[PDB]
């Protein structure tokens, strides 16, 4: 009979001076907060229960009230920022960090989970969790010879919590905290549980989402080969974060991009660029765009891996957002490529799908495509093949669309269009 | 997923 | 060219 209690009854129990009565009421609150239909978090907060639950976290003599209060506070911290703030404002952070040392694994795990909810709110609570010294005790829980001896649920919760300490920007986590965590993350990226791997990849994705210096910290740990392996996994929950991380890395230096290429990434892109999940196709095409923005030798590896036909494919037929990323990939290829490389692109069939996209109701893509046409014409000028290109564009319905564009709202469009017609048509 | 409710155990 | 996030 700790099921379906009223808040009034929970309060009466918790305000009793009877530790057992307090425990029963705390469990009743936990069960309330563990129901799927509108858990009454705000009523619990308004009753003034958070301070009591936090004090129960410190009752080493009564392990069950520690657990029940920990779970109750976890579910409150799971809610809105305001609800998470209430838990923090009750002094929960230092009390949960103390509980990480509990001899009872179920209590340690609950404290891990609660700190994940708190750090997960945002940069400020993440950083406050770090300042109260959570990282050392968290990592100590993973200091075992073989992670496989740890309970599955426990290891997954720890990985998820660590990923939330890696998460959010403005600002990004403290550099020294990232350096402290990364060796353990590297280890978890090699664990064989799909959920640990997914959360480990998500953590790396967050740490790579920033300036080149943040990317370098990750790349210098030697994880890129393992990320490429995970890019080839069957489980979408793994591939999604692995590809985001790879995509983040290739937004860095050409030397950082090369590590991805050297690790064998481009061999997975035939699958990625034809993947049934639209998001994967989008993100893979975005990744390709930042590789085509690289050096000519890097463009050549794209060519050698047979990926230009796949880019023609996505340009020809994909969700609009993927097609725009593909347009970017082409404009980048055309901007940085050799004449021979640009010729290859036309021989693979780029012109018709590019022209077909000029009918789109998106100014940016039109700008991108018009820029790419100009770049191709520039290479044709160097080969004296301007007329052949002009004819191709005319034969596939392009000239009509470019003409219309001379009469377009956007200035860049009409200017770029007018120029092309004036110089080639 | 940012935050997680614990429903049962 | 330039990369983009």
């Amino acid at each position: 009979g700790t099921v379906n209690w009223s808040v009034e009854d929970i309060v009466k129990g918790i305000n009793s001076n009877n530790l057992e009565s307090q425990l029963q009421a705390t469990q009743a609150a936990r069960k309330l907060l563990s129901r799927e239909k509108q858990p009454p978090i705000d009523n619990i907060i308004r009753a003034g229960l958070i301070p009591k639950f936090v004090s129960f976290l410190g009752k080493t003599d009564c392990s069950p009230i520690q657990f029940e209060s920990a779970w109750a506070l976890t579910n409150i911290a799971s809610g809105t920022s305001e609800q998470t703030k209430a838990v923090v404002d009750g002094g929960a952070i230092p009390a949960f960090i103390s509980l990480l040392a509990s001899p009872h694994a179920h209590i340690s795990e609950q404290a891990v989970w609660a700190l994940g909810n708190i750090a997960g709110d945002g940069s400020a609570f993440r950083d406050l969790v770090i300042k109260h010294g959570a990282i050392d005790p968290l990592l100590a829980l993973l200091a075992v010879p073989d992670l496989s001896t740890l309970a599955c649920g426990y290891l997954r919760n720890l990985t998820w919590t660590l990923s939330n300490l890696c998460r959010n920007k403005n600002p990004a986590p403290p550099l020294d905290a990232v350096e402290q965590i990364l060796p353990t993350l590297v280890r978890l990226l090699h664990h064989n549980d799909p959920e640990v791997l997914a959360d480990s990849c998500w953590a790396i994705s967050y740490l790579t989402d920033g300036p080149n210096e943040r990317i370098e910290m990750v790349v210098k740990k030697g994880v890129v080969p393992q990320l490429v392996k995970l890019l080839g996994a069957t489980e979408l929950p793994i591939v999604t974060p692995a590809l985001r991380a790879i995509g983040n890395i290739v937004t860095g230096t050409d030397e950082q991009t090369q590590k991805v290429i050297d690790a064998g990434a481009l061999a997975v892109f035939p699958s990625l660029l034809t993947n049934p999940k639209t998001n994967i196709q989008k993100e893979a095409t975005w990744t390709m765009s930042n590789i085509t923005a690289g050096r000519q030798d890097q463009i050549q590896q794209v060519v050698n891996h047979g990926l230009v036909p796949f880019l023609v494919g996505v340009l020809s037929k994909a969700d609009f957002k993927t097609q725009k990323e593909a347009a970017w990939a082409i404009t980048n290829y055309t901007s940085g490529g050799t004449v021979e490389q640009i010729v290859y692109l036309v021989h693979c069939g780029i012109i018709e799908p590019l022209m077909n996209l000029l009918s789109a109701k998106d100014t940016k893509i039109i700008q991108v495509i018009l820029d790419a046409i100009s770049n191709i014409f520039q290479a044709a000028e160097k080969l004296g093949e301007t007329e052949k290109l002009s004819i191709m564009i005319e034969e596939c319905g392009g000239l009509d669309k470019i003409e219309a564009l001379q009469r377009h709202e956007n200035e860049s469009v009409y200017k770029a269009s007018l120029n092309l017609i004036e110089k080639y048509f | 997923p940012v935050k997680k409710e614990k429903i049962e155990e």
